[PDB]
RNA sequence: UAGGCCCAGGCGACUGUUUAGCAAAAACACAGGUCUCUGCGAAGCCGUAAGGCGAAGUAUAGGGGCUGACGCCU
RNA sequence: UCUACCCAUGUCCAGGGUGAAGUUCAGGUAACACUGAAUGGAGGCCCGAACCCACGCACGUUGAAAAGUGCGGGGAUGAGGU
């Protein structure tokens, strides 16, 4: 049976990338939550 | 007119076709054509609006002219072909200044016939006048609405509306649906009555034709677990005369 | 012999006595083919202090002259009777009228006794694979029974209101739990009423052959395209064929409940 | 006095919304209105034929039904309104779908300005004055129960022992059973149709209480 | 490695679609029939609005209900 | 990125059957519609592999597997699968 998670690398990219975050507003937001927190991994 | 398959399956049991009398080319002219996708219904928001509609076989656009307005120039009738998007056929003009055009095929209309638009036109199928010059008791389509557009009224198949009075500045037209009302005289119509008149006895007879043609299923609402919707102060209301009440 | 007995008839019996209480009327279904051989005595002792009226269903496939003498002989026995085709409304108009004249008197006394009149509560009765549902269905116009070609289809009682004039109660076909005289059990199996498989279809052949060589014995000339009159069997089953030795028999009672043949009785 | 008989009439000055009658104590008057209800015993409720139902109407009907007594429902104005064929039925069913709750009522037309079949008010409200002021005989009453509840043997399960009649208007009637926790407002319900149906009852509400074994 | 066959009753005309992971059916859809609204910035819908679908289509054409092949009764 | 529906572009379906329209000869006729003969290759047509489903039974149920396996079964040029 397939599984849910099927990996794919421009999709991730273009859903969860960084640009994708910094185009909108709550994506700012995320950004500046996770820079906060301090991890070491931001985006995708 | 009609073709009656002979029952050789239980999916061919009463389903008729037309005949494609009035057909003598299968190819259409690059000129007069143009990109059309299909929407399932959507809208800029993506969200659906319109149920029973996607799918279907691809389509091209064919460039029709409804506003004419090209007087003088006689021009002459080259082929009659087919047109997926409408009900009606179309036919390809070969005017003699050169420029080729596209128009709505009126019934009677034979390969080589020379067709004229203008004021000084005369009556037969197939020409364009202004509604002042035509006279009364005349059959005639593809009715204007105001001046400069293109056609609005009465271009279906077999379809025919009548002029009635000559009342100053108007025009007194009983249209398809019994509908009496008055129209700027300033606007055009085309003569005769609108071909294929056959077109509403074919049985579709089968599930996959009516999907082929891009409709999908309904689902009744009780499964689902003669109020006039016309506005009361609608403008255009001093010019209808008699209303449609059938 | 024929024994077919199920546990579903006994408890018919049973429920019939349990609901006897509002019954104001009873019609009694009888086959017009064999009028005497078609009576339930059984249903009939349970049956008394009632008025009753006989119906003759299927009078389309019987003779008219012997349907008419035994409508006659039940008429100055002592008990009203009529004759009725259920496919087709024939006397279907005439049973209203009738069950109003035999409950006049109550249905006065009710109503100097100062209530409303009411509607009239019927309980149909009678054997198995008789018109006891098309009758239902045709009399309330709805199709709201079940109907089949085979004995045995309803199972349990119902009531069915038929507007605000009848109540009519439904029941399974009740036969007597042993028969007596085997010439009665032989002309119900020949009618239906049976599940034939529990019987032996041979000697319900075997009579039915002997039974039209000495009523109708132009009926038997004519046949299916052969004209003969043995002693024998064989003779008439190979007309038109290893060949079935005798299932044909099953032949032979196929179309005859079917009207092949003209009409007739057994009386 | 009309047909050697005497009788009373009064008048309300009419009812609008509870909501919408922040007046200046001049609603002071509904409360004399109400009064008069009680004072009564046979309501017309008089319905405009050229306006449609309106929900109002219905929440006026309601004080007289919950208040036991007789009603007869009336429509005036007809002379607005087309007269025609069918146009009978057109009010005729639309009251029946709307006004559920009162089916006893007696339906009635007239228009006061046209002066059109007004004789025919009283034929209706003399017939209406013996049905919320009668008495049945305790037999027969009891009689009609049990043919009632065989035929409907779906009542553990409710027994039915006892049934008599209290009072004459309107007419109050106790059925004895082992419990009324099983009585079921549907239920209830039914035994009404019947007794409705059994006599003539007509044009006037009807209560049934219940007890219990004791 | 390759079709078991023959009779009699219901139900649904047929091919198809459904409760991923208990119910594949008589349930849903379907071709046909019928009622109702709509004269064009149409009627209906999505959006607070701008902006769109219907459609670049016009009453032999589009929305919304009820039934559900085709032969004999309504 | 699983599943529901839609949009734009690609791609897949071993073999074998039945024989519609149309066309030609032609009893028939004055010629038909109807005989037959030849040609023709239509179908939400038939049998059946790849592919897609999931009707029956058995096993497994601290399983090889948090929905599988084995033997039978349905569709298989289309309202198809991907
Ligand atoms: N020719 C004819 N057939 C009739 C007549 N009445 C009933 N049938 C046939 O009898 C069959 C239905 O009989 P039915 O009334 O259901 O018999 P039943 O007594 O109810 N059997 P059960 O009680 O077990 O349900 C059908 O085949 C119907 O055609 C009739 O008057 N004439």
């Amino acid at each position: 049976m397939k599984r849910t998670f099927q990996p794919n690398n421009r999709k991730r990219s273009k859903v969860h990338g960084f640009r994708s975050r910094m185009s909108s507003k709550n994506g700012r937001l995320v950004l500046a939550r996770r820079r906060r927190k301090g991890r070491k991994v931001l985006s995708a | 007119a009609i073709k009656k398959y002979k029952p050789t399956s239980n999916g061919r049991r009463g389903m008729t076709t037309s005949d494609f009398a009035e057909i003598t080319t299968d190819k259409p002219e690059k000129s007069l054509l143009a990109p059309l996708h299909k929407k399932g219904g959507r809208n800029n928001q993506g969200k659906l609006t319109v149920r029973h509609q996607g799918g279907g076989h691809k389509r091209q656009y064919r460039v029709i002219d409804f506003k004419r307005d090209k007087d003088g120039i006689p021009g002459r009738v080259a082929t009659v072909e087919y047109d997926p998007n409408r009900s009606a056929n179309i036919a390809l003009i070969n005017y003699a200044d050169g420029e080729k055009r596209y128009i709505l095929a009126p019934k009677g209309i034979q390969v080589g016939t020379e067709i004229m638009s203008g004021p000084e036109a005369d009556i037969k199928v197939g020409n364009a006048l202004p509604l002042i010059n035509i006279p009364v008791g005349t059959v005639v389509h593809n009715i204007e609405l105001k001046p400069g557009k293109g056609g609005q009224l009465v271009r279906s198949a077999g379809t025919s509306a009548q002029v009635l009075g000559k009342e100053g500045k108007y025009v007194l037209v009983r249209l398809n649906s019994g509908e009496v009302r008055m129209i700027l005289s300033a606007c055009r119509a085309s003569i005769g009555q609108v071909g294929n008149e056959q077109h509403e006895l074919i049985n579709i007879g089968k599930a996959g034709r009516s999907r082929w043609k891009g409709i999908r299923p309904t689902v009744r609402g009780s499964v689902m677990n003669g109020f006039k919707t016309r506005k009361k102060k609608n403008k255009s209301d001093k010019f209808i005369v008699r209303r449609r009440k059938n | 012999t024929i024994q077919w007995f199920p546990g579903h008839m006994a408890k018919a019996r049973r429920e019939v006595t349990e609901k006897l209480k509002l019954i104001d009327i009873v019609y009694e279904l009888v086959d017009a083919r064999i009028p005497m051989s078609s009576r339930n005595p059984m249903i009939e002792d349970i049956l008394k202090n009632k008025p009753r009226i006989m119906l003759l269903n299927k009078a389309d496939k019987a003779d008219a002259a012997v349907t008419q003498q035994w409508k006659e002989h039940f008429e100055n026995q002592g008990i009203r009777s009529l004759s009725i085709n259920s496919v087709n409304g024939q006397g279907l108009n005439q049973i209203v009228p009738a069950s109003k004249e035999i409950l006049q008197e109550k249905f006065d006394r009710m109503r100097a006794k100062g209530v409303k009149p009411r509607a009239i509560r019927a309980l149909i009765i009678g054997i198995p694979n008789v018109g006891k549902s098309t009758l239902i269905n045709r009399l309330a116009k709805k199709n709201i029974a079940k109907t089949g070609d085979r004995p045995g289809i309803t199972t349990s009682q119902q009531w069915v209101k038929v507007g605000k004039e009848l109540e009519l109660l439904d029941t399974p076909g009740i036969l007597w739990p042993k028969f007596e005289d085997e010439l009665v059990g032989l002309r119900l199996a020949v009618t239906g009423a049976i599940k034939d498989s529990i019987i032996n279809l041979q000697d319900v052949a075997v009579f039915g052959l002997r039974f039209l060589e000495e009523h109708y014995p132009e009926r038997l000339k004519e046949r299916y395209g052969l004209d003969e009159i043995p002693e024998d069997i064989a003779e008439l089953f190979d007309a038109i064929g290893l060949i079935n030795y005798d299932k044909t028999t099953e032949v032979i009672i196929r179309d005859i409940r079917t009207e092949k043949f003209g009409r007739l009785s057994f009386e | 006095t009309y047909n050697q008989q005497e009788f009373v009439i009064v008048d309300t000055a009419g009812m609008r919304k509870k909501g919408k009658v922040y007046e200046t104590t001049e609603k002071y008057s509904v409360l004399r209105a109400l009064k008069a209800i009680d004072r009564s015993e046979v309501v017309a409720v008089v319905l405009d034929g050229e306006e449609g139902i309106i929900e109002q109407d219905k929440r006026i009907a309601g004080y007289a039904h919950e208040a036991g007594k007789a009603v007869v429902i009336v429509v005036n104005k007809w002379d607005a309104v087309d007269k025609d064929e069918s146009t009978m039925k057109e009010f005729e069913e639309n009251i029946r779908d709307h006004f559920q709750f009162l089916d006893y009522a007696p339906i009635l037309f007239m228009s006061a300005l046209t002066k059109k079949r007004i004789h025919t008010l009283m034929p209706a409200i003399i017939k209406a004055s013996e049905n919320h002021s009668l008495r049945v005989q305790t037999n027969v009453l009891n009689d009609v129960i049990m043919d009632a509840v065989a035929m409907n043997p779906t009542p553990s399960r409710l027994k039915i022992y006892y049934a008599t009649q209290v009072s004459v208007k309107p007419p109050s009637f106790v059925v004895f059973v082992n419990d009324p926790e099983l009585m079921h407002f549907s239920y209830e319900r039914f035994l009404e149709n019947r007794i409705r149906d059994a006599f003539g009852f007509e044009g006037t509400p009807i209560k049934i209480f219940a007890r219990a074994r004791k």
